């Protein structure tokens, strides 16, 4: 039994098992990074993951992973950060694996397009970085 | 223990080492260990100083898909000295002379024109029905599945009609039987049937142990099974090998009497000379295969031999080979 | 805001593609393109299929970075090796032929 | 004694060995029964075969791990072609007549020809004629020419790694190793062979190298600089290295005392050679006086790379007509590479070879090609039996035939324990590996 505060102050209770998952928890609450919503959002993957630990069971936690992961790139981009901060490794390497298929894309334009990335090659550099790769093209 | 006392004990050999080669060259996920085919397979090379009266030499007929063929002569007689390159394109002296377009075994698979067991065969064809043989080197499944043979029978065919040192001086023409060894035999059947939709006019076709299949499973499959160098299992790989993606056995490729074939009713063909072999697994599809010829109206003679499994012709060492080889010779010079 | 991604977090993302899809977005930008040259990324894909060989990782791995690296071993050699097979696995020899070949080029550009 | 009915088919099995050939076949077809398709995979892809004409060693392998001939190919061409071959064939004939003067009118006809031909044969005749016009008068770049035959054609990259799994099989289970290369050139068949130590199971072993080069005031310190560079490359893989450099005329002009060998049990020795033993067969004697000191540095393996051919006939007309059909074929594989300098430079290359077979005489001529079954007569009454070549050599062949030739129709064949590199059905070189015979 420990009570995690976030951004938003709300002291989040969950059990000292369950929040033995984060390794940066364990070995340390004001939280100042992690945005309420998202520490919800990790509270719910560690209770899940906790249940589980406590196949057909391994494919049903892997489509709910599937149903949860199914949020907007903003929250992925949080999700990303808070998993990086709090030293979790299911949850970064399930949005890790979320965006490598997004970015399983076409041609560059469609990468730079999809996440805004602008990109300022010097058209010496462009052109020599095209032929580098050719073997892909 | 029961192919021991049906063939001699040097064709148990061979047939036997080539059936233990070939299990080892199967991968149960449809792909052929190419290399090491290759490397096991027993090869020689084209000789133009004539050896017991024959001489070879190599063609490259087509360069875009490599297609390539032996050519086996009878030694000039007239002459002496060896030939020399110009004298290998020379004009064939005789009223009548029969050239015969062969096609190798091997169940569209193994095997090459250079292989050292059909140059044999070539080379005593030419000896024993006086008369000169193209060894078409075509290719094979799985890399080429289909209709890459096909093709190359119908290149080689319309080269072998072109050459005028290979005409006859009765009527300015070419006369062309086409002869096929096991999926030979299919080979010829088919191009055969390419040749009478076309203007080609070949006026023979010699098939030996022709490889044909279906879906159900005839009575020669289930009571031979493994019994003489042959199993089911193997058939069935090999027609998967061979055949298009999301085709059944009762393709016309597989069962030339299928009902998606065609028929061969007011169809000119040339007369047929079907050896069926015995205590073979796949018995039954042959004999059907001639009866659909005889009821078709066409001409076909039937050689079924009771005792003779696979590669009987391979060794001149049994009386099948003899009897076949003197109706080969008499089907030709007729 | 991934566009604005730093090397750590895109090193994680591009830990889980495969050759076609890195030396893809190598091209996207010139962060991206510095991540890209990692040569932990190249050794796990030209890994990846290989799945037979031992030696010993250490070894392999101080061996192909003195003569060029991995990406070089992908670009040059294994790439047109897979081109024909894709399905197919490296297994022994395909590795001792692409090493000679990188041992060979080596000793070529170093006069 | 064999049995001609199956030796005939390409199989050397005794009389007297046919029942135990079959006993065995018996028992392997109930072990691949029993293993199934694990097995089966470790057969195939787990093992390497050696000489599959020979089946009681094959199958013995198999039950010990589960438990004068002329060959012509003629490719579409023209009449002028047989045009051109006729006035060949009459000018090496009046030559040879001691017309000496159809012999001009002929090579001026044989140019005439020439122009209005096409082909690769338009490139065969105008340096047949040029070393047929001055041989008439006889009786009245170099570094960069064989580099540019290394990116173009196949022959020098298939001698050098097929010649290096001989040496790798060999040097397994050794401390210390020595490698003499009598064709050291540029010693590009080296790096790849270091390499493979490095990786080799249980440590690399201490590697020297010596090199024999041919005279020049550059190339006694070439061959230093050679060394120069593979010492560095020895270092950044940690491979001990040492190096020392040869000069000398020809190979007859060797012995086994200024080689500074130690003993044989100590560091493993292995000789090579490449495209060297044919330009030797010019000088009286020398071939035998080279083969006797192999055989007094006692190697444990010696590979030997050469051109499949008989360009060493007594009779002038004779090595003519076989050396304008070796080298129409070599013309017509390069016929559909794609032009470039390396391309240019290597028919200058294969030009000298042309001119140098016909025009001289004596020891000036040093293409004395002469075909394995000639040169395996000269290897066997020296003492050296053979060592046989694996499918793991043959694979690395194939792969190498599809990196850089991709449409070009070459193909590998095994033949007597060796290994053949071929246009189609038409043999070019041949690669052999011998050890002394015990
Ligand atoms: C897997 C095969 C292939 C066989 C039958 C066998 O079951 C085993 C023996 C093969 C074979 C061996 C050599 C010849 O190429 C062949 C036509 C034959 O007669 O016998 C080959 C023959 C065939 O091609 O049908």
């Amino acid at each position: 039994k420990i009570t995690l505060k976030s951004s938003d102050g709300e002291n989040f209770e969950i059990d000292e098992a369950v929040a033995l998952e984060s390794q940066t928890i364990k070995h340390m609450i004001p939280l100042p990074n992690v945005t309420s919503k998202i520490l919800s959002k990790v509270i719910e993957y560690c209770k899940r993951h906790v249940e589980a630990a406590e196949g057909s069971s391994d494919e049903d936690l892997k489509t709910w992973d599937s149903e949860f992961i199914k949020v907007d790139q903003g929250t992925l981009f949080d999700l990303i950060l808070a998993a990086n901060y709090l030293n979790i490794k299911g949850l970064l390497d399930l949005t890790c694996q979320t965006v490598a298929d997004m970015i399983k894309g076409k041609t560059p334009e469609e990468i730079r397009k999809t996440f805004n990335i602008k990109n300022d090659f010097t058209p010496e550099e462009e052109e020599e970085v095209r032929r580098e790769n050719q073997w892909a093209f | 223990i029961e192919s021991r006392t049906v063939v001699p004990l040097n064709t148990w050999v061979l047939i036997s080492n080539f059936k233990v080669a070939y299990n080892i060259l199967r991968r149960p996920d449809g792909t052929f260990n190419r290399h090491l085919a290759e490397y096991l397979d027993r090869k020689v090379t084209a000789n133009a100083n004539p050896v017991d009266g024959v001489f070879s030499f190599d063609v490259l007929i087509d360069r875009r898909i490599n297609l390539l063929s032996r050519v086996y002569r009878p030694a000039y007689a007239d002459q002496e000295q060896p030939p020399s390159i110009l004298d290998l394109e020379k004009p064939v002296d005789g009223d009548i002379v029969p050239v015969i377009l062969f096609f190798h075994g091997g169940s569209f698979a193994h095997s090459s024109a250079n292989s050292a067991i059909y140059d044999t065969l070539c080379r005593r064809l030419v000896g024993l029905c006086k008369c000169v043989v193209v060894s078409v080197n075509y290719r094979r499944a799985p890399e080429n599945p289909y209709p890459c043979a096909y093709d190359d029978g119908w290149i080689a065919l319309n080269w072998v009609n072109s050459r005028s040192w290979l005409k006859s001086k009765k009527d300015s023409k070419v006369h062309i039987f086409l002869a096929g060894d096991s999926s030979g035999g299919n080979i010829a059947h088919n191009v055969a049937l390419r040749a009478g939709e076309s203007g080609i006019d070949v006026l023979g076709n010699i098939l030996l142990n022709p490889m044909f299949g279906g879906n159900e499973r005839t009575e020669s499959e289930k009571s031979l099974d493994g019994k003489y160098f042959v199993t089911v299992r193997d058939r069935d790989w090999y027609w998967k090998a061979f055949l298009p993606e999301g085709e059944d056995r009762e393709h016309p490729a597989c069962n030339p009497f299928s009902p998606r074939g065609k028929s061969l009713e007011g169809v000119s063909f040339p007369k047929s000379l079907v050896v069926v072999a015995g205590l073979d697994l796949i018995r039954d599809w042959q004999l059907a295969y001639a009866e659909g010829l005889k009821k078709a109206g066409q001409e076909v003679k039937l050689m079924h031999l009771e005792k003779a499994t696979v590669g009987f012709y391979l060794l001149p060492n049994n009386n099948h080979f003899h009897n076949v080889m003197d109706e080969i010779s008499a089907f030709v010079n007729a | 805001g991934f566009s604005n991604l730093d090397e750590n977090l895109v090193y994680e993302v591009l830990k889980h593609v495969d050759a076609k899809t890195l030396a893809m977005s190598s091209c996207v930008s010139k962060i991206w393109h510095k991540t890209a040259q990692d040569e932990r990324l190249w050794e796990l894909i030209c890994t990846r299929h290989w799945t037979n060989i031992g030696c010993g990782q250490n070894q392999l791995r101080s061996v192909v970075l003195a003569l060029g690296g991995f990406r070089r071993l992908h670009s040059l050699y294994l790439w047109p090796l897979s081109k024909p097979n894709p399905r197919a696995r490296f297994g022994k020899d395909e590795l001792k032929l692409t090493l000679s070949l990188l041992s060979i080029r080596y000793y070529e550009k170093m006069s | 004694m064999d049995d001609e009915l199956l030796a005939v088919l390409g199989y050397k099995v005794r009389s007297s060995e046919m029942a135990e050939v079959a006993l065995k076949l018996e028992q392997l077809e109930t072990m691949m029964s029993n293993v199934q398709e694990d097995g089966l995979s470790h057969l195939a892809t787990d093992t390497v075969h050696y000489n599959p004409s020979e089946l009681y060693s094959w199958l013995d392998n198999m039950l010990s791990e589960l438990n004068s001939t002329r060959s012509v190919i003629l490719v579409d061409s023209q009449e002028n072609g047989v045009r051109l071959v006729h006035a060949l064939m009459a000018c090496a004939e009046a030559i040879q007549q001691n017309n000496l003067t159809l012999a001009e009118a002929l090579v001026k006809q044989i140019g005439c020809l020439a122009v209005s031909q096409a082909g690769a044969m338009r490139k065969v005749a105008t340096y047949f004629a040029e070393a047929l016009a001055r041989r008439i008068y006889r009786l009245s770049l170099s570094d960069t020419l064989q580099m540019h035959f290394y990116e173009t054609c196949p022959y020098l990259k298939f001698a050098h790694f097929t010649a290096n799994q001989a040496i790798l099989e060999a040097f397994e289970g050794k401390k210390r190793v020595h490698v003499i290369d009598f064709s050291m050139n540029q010693g590009l068949q080296w790096p790849a062979l270091m390499q493979a130590l490095a990786l080799r199971e249980g440590g690399p072993p201490t590697f020297r190298l010596t090199g024999i080069g041919p005279p020049a005031p550059d190339n006694s310190d070439h061959l230093h600089e050679v060394g120069c560079k593979l010492a560095q490359l020895a270092e950044a893989i940690h491979v001990e290295f040492e190096y020392r450099g040869f000069v000398a005329n020809s190979l007859a002009d060797l012995d086994a005392s200024m080689l500074e060998l130690r003993p044989s049990d100590t560091e493993a020795v292995a000789v090579n050679s490449v495209f060297e033993l044919h330009k030797l067969l010019g000088r009286p004697g020398g071939i035998e006086k080279v083969l006797g000191v192999v055989k007094q540095i006692k190697p444990v393996i010696f590979t030997v790379v050469e051109q499949e051919s008989n360009h060493n006939g007594p009779v002038f007309l004779d090595r003519f007509t076989e050396s304008l059909h070796y080298y129409s074929t070599l013309f017509d594989s390069l016929e559909g590479v794609p032009n470039s300098q390396d391309k240019v430079m290597s028919e200058v290359y294969l030009g000298k070879q042309i001119c140098n077979l016909v025009a001289c005489e004596g020891p000036d001529r040093v293409e004395r090609h002469e075909t394995l079954s000639q040169w395996g007569n000269r290897f066997g009454s020296s003492g050296l039996a053979p060592a046989h070549l694996g499918s793991n050599a043959f694979k690395q062949a194939s792969m190498l035939l599809s990196v850089f030739n991709s449409g070009q129709g070459y193909r590998v064949e095994e033949s007597n324990g060796c290994l053949m590199l071929g246009w189609h059905t038409r043999p070019l070189i041949t690669t052999s590996a011998w050890k002394l015979s015990t």
